Parts: structure tokens; C-alpha cells; sequence
């Protein structure tokens, strides 16, 4: 296709395809973090 | 039987012709013996029933076997009434002049000009004689690209959940248009209990009922096969055709176009705008321009 | 081809092949492993 | 209360019958004769047609059998070669059918017409 555009044309919406990070991993970097932060 | 020998028994039959009344044992010809019987007039006698009542193309009957013990197919033969050919299993007798005379194009029964592929007749086995109808039955390869539904011979469909929405169907290999796809099997039901069961699904939203035609439905929520799962697009790349095989009447499916490995499977529901919003508002592809 | 345009304010306001997603036992929703692309 | 029904294009096809060309069973029909050899004319009209016109020239005439087939040759004879030339002044006329001015057209060239 000479006349293909940009990545974008796939859809105008669509259902989500679900996150692969995790809530659980968030709370645990942060207070790592946090405590790095202290240092 | 080994238990008694000939004698004694063909002395039996002595006995018992004399007892049971003597067989009939009568042997007929017909009056016509071969000619008179272009192929020509059965589709001018199928022009003369395209004109009266299948103008209309909208009143599809499904196939009844119907019974002329003594009277020929008249205008009263059930098939006529119901604008439909008899069929080999029909009382009318072998000179019947409304069943199809077969498919005796050279090359394959799969293209245009082949009266079965225009026509809604799937190629007999014993008729699309030089397609290889009847010839081969066990092997799966043949020339003919109207009998797959006959041999049931399907392509390997995957499934897994569809990105537009939840399931649908995937294919393993590339597949080229106007061939034949899996078979939309089901459940047949009328159309009575179809609205009262659609009503509950209506209610739940679900839609796995198909227009057969207008005197049956075929639904697929309860039983079926994998190619239910299909999902709807307005331009897809597979289409849908009712067939009519063997006396019963089912749903062939096709690709409209070239297809290669792993695209997902898409047709039309053919339902309203209204309702195609309200069922399957979902299309995923914008213009590029 | 990278389009390499130049910048400029005003420019503002995926040739996939093969197999993309896994695929389920269709028979009883369970995931089919690769191992089994034919038997399947 | 009827429910959505999910339904597919109803098609009604049937074997449409074979007309040819007009013309072209001409040629088919002039190669077939001209290479058959048999009259042209049913046998016995004329045995009912020369025994009549005969009949104004003198009254009583018993044919013999023989005979008869001698002008059922020539009557043929006669008009195929006429047909014959005479589609040679159809075509002269850029037209391809005959038509009876050229019946009478190829009858005074001859000079059968006088
Ligand atoms: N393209 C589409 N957009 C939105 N809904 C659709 C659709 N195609 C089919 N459907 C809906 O899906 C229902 C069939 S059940 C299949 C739904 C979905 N594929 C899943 O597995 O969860 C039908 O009742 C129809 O209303």
C-alpha cells in the first residue's frame, strides 16, 4: 500500500485489553522508594 | 437359512402357494422409452414456476417429500404448491418433471455457468457425475467445489477471544475466496418458539439464531458447533449463503476474499441499522483518508 | 521508510503477519498450548 | 414479537435455456445439405403435381414410375443452380438475404426470361 498511513488506523474504540502490572508491586515499590528516598 | 435344504422348502413354497394367494410378479416399460425429454423444457417448466410464484424470491420452503401414488405431478403435487423441485426420495415417479436433472458440467460443479451452483442444489453424489460426485467419496480431495458440504469437509477453525468482543473464530491457514468454510450447524426450530426463546436472548442480548428460511430457524445458543462464535462486521471478509443439499436445507459459509493465516472470521447478520446498533454497533475500522 | 519530515509545528493536531494471539480449546475454553496446532 | 433473526440472501436460479444466433444455423444447415445428396422435394407431391399439370396438355396420361423421378431431379436441378446465382447478386447488393427482385433479376441475365 503506497498510500498507508500513519500506525493509528486500527479502530476508533475497542474494549481494554487488561494491564500487565499489578497493584500489589506498586505499593511495594513505592515503600521502596520511600525508603530510598530517606537515604 | 442352513437349517432345511431346498426340498421341502421349494415343497413348502408349493404348500404355500397354495395357501397364500400367487404373487403378482408384474413387469413394466413405460410408454416413453428414451427422447422427449429435454432438459430444456424442465427449465422452461422451471421458467413456467420461476414466473408464477418465485418472482418473489422471498417464500422459501423447505423440502417436502411428496406423494402421487396414482395421480402425476400435477399443479396439485405439494412441491409445486411450495416452489420447490421433488426430489429422488418424491412418490412422483422417475419421469417426475420437477426434479433436478443433475450437474453434468465437465470441469467441476463450482462456477457460474453450472446450473447447481446458480441454482440453490448443492451437486448430488450420484449426479455431478463428472465432477467426481459419487467417485471418491473417502478421499477428501475432489474437483468438485459444491460437494464439501456433502462430505462435510470443514477447515481446522480456532478459537480464542475475539478482539472486537469476547470469543470468536480464528483460522490456522490461508483460504482462498468463493470456498467453501465450516457449516453453520445447529438446532432446528420453529419460528414460534424462535421469538420466545429470542425473547429470553433478546432479554440476555444473545443472538445465536439464523434465518434458515421462512418455515424454520436454526439456532445455536444451546448446541452447535464453533463457528458460532463469529463475529459481525458490515464489510467482512466471510459471507454467508443459505445451500440446499440432500432434501434438507442448511447454511454454507464462504470467504469473500483472499485470506491468509491467522485473520479472524467476520460476516454480515444481515439485520437493520436499528439493529445492528443495537447489536453490533462495533465495526473497528476507520476511512484512511 | 522512516518519513524523516521536517519539524514543524503544524504536524500535529504495524504490517503484522503470522500469528498474533494464543488460541483456546474450543471444545472446553481451556488454553491450547502450540505444541498442538493440528490434532487440535 | 418477533425476534432478530440472523438471515442470508435467498437466491433462486435455474438453467437458463441456449438460443442460437440467428444465421448460425444456416451454416450449420447449408454444410449438412451440401454434403447430402437426397431430394430436396418430398417424393410424391410431385407425382401428384406433374400428374396434373400434364393433364391440361392431354387428358389420360398414365405416368410411368420411372419417369416421375426423372424431372424431380431437374426441378431441383434447376433451382439449386438458380439459387445458387442468385445469391451472387445478393451479395452484389451488399445485402446478405435474397429477395424476388433478384429472382427476376437473375432470370433475364440468363435469358430464361424472354
Ligand atoms: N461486531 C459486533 N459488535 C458488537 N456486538 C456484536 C458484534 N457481533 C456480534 N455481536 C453480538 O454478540 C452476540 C453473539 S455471542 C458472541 C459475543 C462475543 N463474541 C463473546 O464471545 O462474548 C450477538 O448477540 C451479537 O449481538
Amino acid at each position: 500500500n503506497k498510500r498507508r498511513k500513519l500506525k493509528n488506523k486500527r479502530r476508533r474504540s475497542l474494549p481494554r485489553p487488561h494491564d500487565f502490572f499489578d497493584a500489589q508491586t506498586l505499593d511495594a515499590i513505592r515503600h521502596r522508594a520511600i525508603c530510598f528516598n530517606l537515604s | 437359512i442352513g437349517t432345511k435344504t431346498c426340498r421341502q422348502v421349494y415343497e413348502f413354497r408349493v404348500k404355500e402357494s397354495s395357501i397364500i394367494a400367487p404373487a403378482p410378479a408384474e413387469d413394466v416399460d413405460t410408454p416413453p422409452r428414451k427422447k422427449k425429454r429435454k432438459h430444456r423444457l424442465w427449465a422452461a417448466h422451471c421458467r413456467k414456476i420461476q414466473l408464477k410464484k418465485d418472482g418473489s424470491s422471498n417464500h422459501v420452503y423447505n423440502y417436502q417429500p411428496c406423494d402421487h401414488p396414482r395421480q402425476p405431478c400435477d399443479s396439485s403435487c405439494p412441491c409445486v404448491i411450495a416452489q420447490n423441485f421433488c426430489e429422488k426420495f418424491c412418490q412422483c415417479s422417475s419421469e417426475c418433471q420437477n426434479r433436478f436433472p443433475g450437474c453434468r458440467c465437465k470441469a467441476q460443479c463450482n462456477t457460474k455457468q453450472c446450473p447447481c451452483y446458480l441454482a440453490v442444489r448443492e451437486c448430488d453424489p450420484d449426479l455431478c457425475l463428472t465432477c467426481g460426485a459419487a467417485d471418491h467419496w473417502d478421499s477428501k480431495n475432489v474437483s468438485c467445489k459444491n460437494c464439501s458440504i456433502q462430505r462435510g469437509s470443514k477447515k481446522h477453525l480456532l478459537l480464542a477471544p475475539s478482539d472486537v468482543a469476547g470469543w470468536g473464530i480464528f483460522i490456522k491457514d490461508p483460504v482462498q475466496k468463493n470456498e467453501f468454510i465450516s457449516e453453520y450447524c445447529g438446532e432446528i426450530i420453529s419460528q414460534d418458539e424462535a421469538d420466545r426463546r429470542g425473547k429470553v436472548y433478546d432479554k440476555y442480548m444473545c443472538s445465536f439464531l439464523f434465518n434458515l428460511n421462512n418455515d424454520f430457524v436454526v439456532d445455536a445458543t444451546r448446541k452447535g458447533n464453533k463457528i458460532r462464535f463469529a463475529n459481525h462486521s458490515v464489510n467482512p471478509n466471510c459471507y454467508a449463503k443459505v445451500m440446499m443439499v440432500n432434501g434438507d436445507h442448511r447454511i454454507g459459509i464462504f470467504a469473500k476474499r483472499a485470506i491468509q493465516t491467522g485473520e479472524e472470521l467476520f460476516f454480515d447478520y444481515r439485520y437493520s441499522q436499528a439493529d445492528a446498533l443495537k447489536y453490533v454497533g462495533i465495526e473497528r475500522e476507520m476511512e484512511i483518508p | 521508510r522512516p518519513k524523516r519530515t521536517k519539524a514543524s509545528m503544524s504536524e500535529f493536531l504495524t504490517y503484522s503477519s503470522g500469528h498474533n494471539r494464543l488460541y483456546f480449546h474450543s471444545d472446553t475454553c481451556l488454553p491450547l498450548r502450540p505444541q498442538e496446532m493440528e490434532v487440535d | 414479537t418477533k425476534a432478530a433473526r440472523k438471515s442470508a440472501p435467498a437466491t433462486g436460479g435455474v438453467k437458463k435455456p441456449h438460443r442460437y444466433r440467428p444465421g448460425t444455423v444456416a451454416l450449420r444447415e447449408i454444410r449438412r445439405y451440401q454434403k447430402s445428396t437426397e431430394l430436396l422435394i418430398r417424393k410424391l407431391p410431385f407425382q401428384r403435381l406433374v400428374r396434373e399439370i400434364a393433364q391440361d396438355f392431354k387428358t389420360d396420361l398414365r405416368f410411368q414410375s420411372s419417369a416421375v423421378m426423372a424431372l424431380q431431379e431437374a426441378s431441383e436441378a434447376y433451382l439449386v443452380a438458380l439459387f445458387e446465382d442468385t445469391n451472387l447478386c445478393a451479395i452484389h447488393a451488399k445485402r446478405v438475404t435474397i429477395m424476388p427482385k433478384d429472382i427476376q433479376l437473375a432470370r433475364r441475365i440468363r435469358g430464361e426470361r424472354a
